[PDB]
């Protein structure tokens, strides 16, 4: 694959350092530090490729750059020399932190409203009040449900109390919430993860960590158990999704699974099944006992799995 | 044997080819020395 992204990299990784720089200066971190490992291993280099990155980087100069003077690059100082020409105020400086407040404030509503509350709940709630009325309706309501109360309402009181609309102090504000999330994302928080390793370890071991975990902390023992939680009772996993989801899966496999399964977890699974498939799969119950647990298990796994897979599909919420 | 001997004869003019073979190694070798520790990289990674 080579995006528009993987394209522009291309053409630094054969150009060299005299554009590299200027790139960087106008690029992120992680971007410049991509080309310095391609510099550093390159085995991207062919007669004809190097030829055709040429025709792309001329195609690129006659398109998105249309042959014109630096933009923003060079033209950035002149701009400076004109503001330096005219009254002693950085106005240009402030509309640079202005556009990036405002892609900020963009950023801030593509990016999770709880995220940014906690983000913005150490802040000064009238920060946040007018960061609030500056952001999207649809994200400023997500951020006020999210959050509790009490701030709730006092950032809704600092709202109409907002009227400075203030000038250059607000951007500079901006550029704090995200130098506050600009520090590498991580995200690495998992609160679904260790469920997921939990279950991706032994169950046996996962029944014994989340006994261990209750002794440790009842809330977060709990919370590990619900992240085990996977199709366990009828009302919260939808009767519609255990429809959809066991025609799909192997009957033969929903039995093994089943007969090794609790009772109310056979009637829930089997309340979904066609008719003829659920007296089929209770009177094989009947008929054969219960086989190995570790193919018991193994099914369940599968069940697990497919669960997954449909998760990934998206179309229903998963219990 | 004659021709055993022929095959010998050319048994040396491939050791001449050799010999300009292993010329031809020294110069990738010589010229371009970042080629060939990229080269020598890449042979690693396909080992």
């Amino acid at each position: 694959n080579l995006s528009g992204t993987d394209k522009s990299v291309i053409l630094l990784m054969t150009i060299g350092e005299d554009r590299a720089a200027e790139v960087f200066k106008h690029l992120s971190t992680r971007e410049v530090q991509a080309l310095s490992t391609a510099m550093a291993n390159v085995r991207q280099i062919s007669n004809k490729q190097l030829t055709d990155v040429l025709s792309e980087f001329e195609q690129e100069a006659e398109q998105f750059a249309a042959l014109n003077i630096n933009a923003n690059e060079y033209l950035r100082s002149v701009l400076v020399k004109a503001l330096g020409e005219e009254r002693a105020s950085s106005l240009l400086e402030d509309i640079l932190e202005t556009r990036d407040t405002t892609s900020g404030i963009e950023t801030l509503n593509f990016m999770e409203p709880q995220s940014a509350a906690d983000l913005i709940r150490d802040e000064h709630p009238q920060i946040i009040a007018t960061i609030l009325v500056h952001l999207k309706r649809s994200q400023a309501a997500d951020i006020l449900a999210l959050f509790d109360e009490r701030l709730r309402h006092d950032v809704m009181l600092r709202i109409a109390t907002f009227g400075g609309v203030q000038l250059a102090e607000l951007t500079e504000v901006l550029n704090g919430l995200l130098d506050g999330q600009n520090l590498k994302r991580s995200k690495m928080g998992g609160v679904r993860t260790a469920a997921e390793i939990i279950n991706l370890m032994k169950t046996q071991q996962e029944e014994a960590v989340i006994t261990a975990v209750r002794e440790f902390d009842g809330e977060l023992a709990q919370k590990i158990i619900d992240e085990m939680f996977l199709f366990e009772n009828l009302v919260d996993v939808d009767d519609r999704s255990i429809q959809r989801l066991l025609q799909e899966v192997d009957s033969e496999s929903l039995l093994i699974a089943l007969k090794g399964a609790e009772p109310p977890l056979r009637e829930k699974f089997l309340r979904n099944m066609s008719q003829r498939a659920a007296d089929i799969l209770r009177d094989d119950l009947a008929n054969r006992g219960p086989v190995r647990l570790s193919q018991v298990e193994n099914e369940q796994k599968a069940i697990l799995l497919i669960v997954r897979r449909l998760a990934e599909t998206g179309e229903m919420v998963i219990g | 044997k004659d021709e055993q001997l022929q095959q010998r004869r050319a048994n040396q003019r491939l050791g001449a080819e050799v010999m300009s073979q292993r010329i031809r190694e020294m110069s990738d070798n010589d010229p371009r020395v970042v080629a060939l520790v990229i080269r020598q990289w890449m042979s690693n990674d396909h080992e």
